[PDB]
């Protein structure tokens, strides 16, 4: 769940890749459904949206037992993990997945070629804060990361929202493709890691789950400022919690050879510079003729 | 066996062995019968299509945490006549009967429902006869009566002691809790162990509190007889049923007719004559809801899952849109751009609030500028009835105060207080005003800040308060001279002045020209209708066959189940923009106010660009859409742009048509 303890429950269900993936959220028929459930473990609504710190305790205790009767039967089975959680004297007590999303929030959102510049030395300053974010003096760093993390999860479901209903994810028979053009946050999506967190919202959701055979998905997003896009190859991935001998082998992400071996043969100024060789920079008039390659390349 | 579990069956319950029907239902047995046989019918009960009906109504009950469960009073009736007997005859048991076994059924589906709610309560929905507050007599003391009224005066909220707990003054000893009646007050006079004639101080180590009301129900003008005096009853409304009724609204009660020993009624009267009460068991707003009295259920806009996915499947049509036009006022024969501008103006836009500092009205104004007999009261009328919440108001029979809010001294504590108006009754609604040129210039100004800012500011003996008016506003207006005079430009046509003609989004004039086919088409479809309209041209189902069959003639969509979508498209839609042209729009604008510039036209501003905008999103929301589609921002632009040239003089309107020929 997607910060319990510094949030709602019901915000943690609702802002969680696996539970929109299980149920559906982005539409109505998910909202009932989760409602739904939360009526029958017995939780209120108005208790359940209450924050963690002054939720009823004796909720709060069974909240094991009640997700251990009651999660099997919406096929949420695997939220139930053990983890990692530190506590300092008379303060507040963090997981390490709540730690890890606080961090990279500050390290996104934390505050031609000059532009770009100008962009790549923001996020070299970001690094510093998610680098004093670790330590135990500078815990206002911390929490601001947390609201951080919270805006940016609700800011990557709108997108996903509107990504869905649009029905924007065009399905070709070597990969899927989705191209954002005119989003409202078009600019939270320059940074890589941005686009990775919407990248895994959109694989967990609807491809993940449905039974369909795995395919790699390429996500682009577009700046005015610049006009170059930013494309970024992400590999499948197994329905989560599944052992199996075939999800037991790992999945390779071929998707730096082909673009490696696209932009050596043809002529359209692509950046390859990111350490990620998956994701690269395209200009925006090239990227039709570079999908056309891509899909007539089959090195997927 | 222990005798005080066995039971009886349903014939061997028909037939009565008790001295009452109280007493025959609260014998262990009957009782346990009755519970079980009402379980029965609420597990087993199915409608025309097969489905458990109460089965989705726990569901949805769950699933939106409320604590009342409707019952229709025609399916028990049906399924077990005995049971509805008793609960018309002796409300009471039954009723609590029917709560217990609810509870059981609730808690079939949600197993842990025990702790969202502890209690559930059944309300009857449709009892098949109606009392007027005049017709009530004593052999209705203690059964189930229908009353309509008007709420003349509302108390407050006020949290009302369950279970009474006494302790003895002398001895100490604390007695047991005991049931609070909501008529009147229990008293302990002999103690068991004491025996004492003193009084018992009242004290409880814990209390639980329950949802009291209070209201004063009267007579509605249009039952009541002409020039008499109206009669009122007082309603006690419980737990959950609170703030349902509004003051000024009309409402249909059913309850329990229940009388108390009065005192000072005693002293007065100088019989021995006891006070009546309602104890409130269901309400349904009536306000506005006159025609709409032929359906079933306390809401008619209310809606169930199938209804939504029916409402799903319809909106995935491509030709959803031309059906709801077709669909509005389908016994007027033409007129399809007051019909557009009528749906428009149901649906609405969406309210937008830039950053908390900035606030856009989201509702969409129409104006009707027309000949005589063009059908304009009618178009009102059904807007009235397709509306949710509708208000109707002439023009001189509407006061500047009676509209908005106005200040009075309250009877009770006889201090200045508030009440609302036509605008506030109207709040996410519409109000409608005909014979706006007739309104009074005082009456007419009042409406300035309502129809814009959304909002009623009030500042009047030591007063100072904003409410919100959310309210869309379609009045029907005659041009200066009785006709519209084509030749002259549209300010000459008519009184209003130039703010009162900006607010309004849409302007619709309508001419009644002579011409061969076109009168010999409307006169075919108005005796055509007059015809179908004829009152001469299971029973229940055969005469609701008969009615869809002949609705099926003039309108694609049924009125009832367009009601719903309307309903269900203004409370779970918020269209947005995303992709648009911003350059056509700008264009459109600036053509727009370019032709605007000369005298006497027809005025343009920034708010018709945020009306083109509005009617774009209530255009997205006819379709269910959650984004605005270029398709529709081309059909506002196109109404928009049709309105404006139809607005202008004879000799300019062919220029204006071939200059905006582009964008329609
Ligand atoms: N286009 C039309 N289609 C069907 N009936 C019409 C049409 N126009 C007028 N009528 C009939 O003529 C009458 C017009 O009266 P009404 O519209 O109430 O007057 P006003 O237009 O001043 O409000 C109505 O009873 C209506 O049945
Ligand atoms: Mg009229
Ligand atoms: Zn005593």
């Amino acid at each position: 769940l997607f910060l319990l303890r510094h949030s709602s429950l019901y915000d943690s269900f609702y802002y969680s890749n696996y539970v929109n993936a299980k149920l559906s959220l982005w539409n109505e028929n998910g909202k009932k459904r989760l409602h739904k459930m939360f009526a029958r473990m017995g939780i209120p609504l108005s208790t359940a949206q209450e924050t963690w710190l002054y939720m009823d305790h004796s909720i709060k205790r069974e909240l094991g037992i009640i997700f251990d009767k009651n999660l099997d039967r919406y096929g949420l089975q695997d939220i139930i993990r053990d983890g990692f959680v530190r506590t300092l004297g008379y303060r507040g007590s963090i997981s390490a997945s709540e730690f890890v999303e606080a961090l990279t929030a500050l390290l996104e959102v934390g505050n031609s070629a000059q532009k770009l510049t100008n962009l790549r030395k923001r996020w070299v300053s970001n690094f510093w804060l998610s680098w004093d974010a670790l330590d135990d003096r500078k815990v206002e760093l911390l929490n601001r990361g947390i609201q951080l993390a919270q805006d940016l999860q609700r800011a990557i479901f709108n997108t996903g929202v509107a990504i869905l209903e649009k029905k924007l994810i065009k399905h070709l028979r070597i990969y899927r493709l989705c191209v954002l053009q005119d989003g409202p946050d078009l600019d939270l999506y320059r940074n890589p890691l941005t686009l990775l967190r919407l990248g895994n919202w959109l694989i967990e959701c609807c491809a993940e789950s449905e039974d369909k055979q795995l395919l790699p998905m390429v996500l682009a997003s577009i700046d005015e400022n610049t006009d170059t896009y930013l494309v970024a190859g992400l590999t499948p991935r197994y329905p989560r919690g599944l052992d199996t001998i075939h999800t037991k082998k790992p999945i390779l992400n071929n998707f730096s050879m082909a673009f490696q071996q696209i932009t050596a043969e043809t002529d359209a100024k692509v950046r390859i510079d990111n350490f990620e060789s998956s994701i690269i920079e395209i200009r925006r008039e090239d990227l039709s003729p570079f999908l056309e390659k891509l899909t007539l390349s089959g090195l997927l | 066996i222990d005798p005080l579990r066995e039971e009886l069956t349903l014939e061997s319950l028909s037939n009565v062995k008790a001295n009452s029907y109280s007493e025959w239902i609260t014998q262990p047995n009957v009782s346990r019968t009755i519970a079980r046989e009402l379980k029965s019918f609420l597990l087993e009960y199915t409608d025309e299509t097969g489905r458990s009906v109460y089965g989705a109504r726990i569901r949805t009950l769950g699933e939106m945490n409320s604590e009342s469960l409707e019952v229709n009073y025609r399916h028990l009736a049906e399924s077990k006549a005995i049971l509805a007997l008793f609960l018309a005859k002796c409300p009471e048991e039954m009723l609590k009967i029917f709560d217990l076994v609810a509870m059981e059924a609730t808690e079939l589906h949600y197993p842990d429902y025990a702790r969202i709610h502890s209690e559930i309560h059944v309300r009857i929905s449709d009892f098949p006869t109606i009392y007027s507050l005049r017709e009530l007599r004593e052999s209705n003391l203690s059964s189930l009566v229908r009353v309509t009224g008007v709420v003349t005066r509302r108390t407050g909220v006020f949290p009302q002691l369950k279970y009474v707990k006494f302790n003895c003054l002398k001895c100490g000893s604390i007695l047991g809790p005991f049931f609070q009646d909501s008529n009147e007050e229990i008293r302990i006079s002999f103690c068991t162990n004491c025996k004492s004639k003193g009084p018992f101080r009242v004290n409880g180590e814990k209390t639980v509190y329950r949802n009291y009301q209070r209201v004063t129900l009267q007579e509605a003008p249009g039952t009541v007889p002409p020039g008499r005096l109206p009669r009122h009853r007082e309603v006690i409304l419980l737990a959950d049923l609170v703030d349902v009724s509004k003051p000024g609204e009309e409402v249909e009660v059913t309850g329990i007719y229940k009388n108390n020993y009065d005192g000072n009624l005693n002293a007065k009267n100088g019989f021995p004559v006891f006070a009546t009460i309602i104890e409130a068991n269901s309400i349904k707003r009536r306000e506005g809801n006159t025609a709409n009295e032929g359906e079933e259920g306390l809401d008619v806009f209310s809606w169930t899952e199938e209804e939504e996915r029916e409402f799903r499947k319809i909106s995935r049509d491509r030709g959803i849109i031309d059906k709801i036009i077709s669909s509005m006022a389908p016994s007027i024969y033409g007129h399809r751009d007051i019909k557009t501008a009528v749906a428009c103006s149901l649906f609405g836009g969406v309210p937008k609030n830039v950053n908390g500092k900035h606030s856009i009205r989201g509702d969409i104004n129409v104006l009707l500028l027309g000949d005589p007999g063009t059908a304009k009261s009618q178009i009102l009328k059904y807007v009235e009835k397709t509306a949710h919440r509708a208000v109707f108001a002439t023009g001189q029979g509407a006061s500047a105060v009676g509209l908005t809010a106005s200040v009075r001294k309250d009877p009770i504590t006889k201090e200045w207080t508030l009440e609302g108006g036509a605008l506030v009754l109207a709040d996410k609604g519409v109000c409608l005003i005909d014979e706006f040129d007739k309104m009074n210039d005082q009456d007419r100004t009042s409406i300035h800040e309502a129809m814009e800012q959304q909002s009623i500011s009030i500042s009047k003996a030591g007063i100072v308060t904003t409410l919100q008016a959310r309210c869309s506003i379609i009045a029907a207006a005659n041009p200066n001279g009785g006709r519209y005079n084509s030749t002259l430009p549209l300010a000459q046509n008519v009184s209003l002045t130039e703010p009162i003609l900006s607010r309004f989004d849409i302007l619709c004039v309508v001419r009644d020209l002579v011409d061969e086919e076109a009168d010999e088409r409307l006169a075919t479809f108005v005796v055509d209708s007059h015809v179908r309209s004829h009152p001469e041209n299971n029973a229940r189902q055969r005469r609701l066959q008969r009615q869809r069959k002949k609705e099926e003639e003039i309108s694609p969509i049924p009125q009832e189940l367009l009601m719903k979508y309307i309903h269900y498209a203004r409370t779970k839609i918020y269209p947005k923009l995303h992709q648009m042209d911003m350059d056509k729009v700008s264009r459109v604008y600036a053509d727009l106010r370019r032709e605007s510039i000369s005298t006497g036209s027809f005025p343009i501003t920034v708010r018709h660009l945020e009306s083109i905008l509005r009617i774009a999103e209530s255009f997205a929301k006819m379709r269910l859409s959650e984004f605005v589609s270029s398709y529709d921002l081309d059909r506002a632009i196109k109404v928009v742009v049709d309105s404006f040239v139809d607005a202008q003089k004879v000799s300019v309107r062919r220029q204006l048509r071939r200059s905006f020929a582009i964008y329609t």
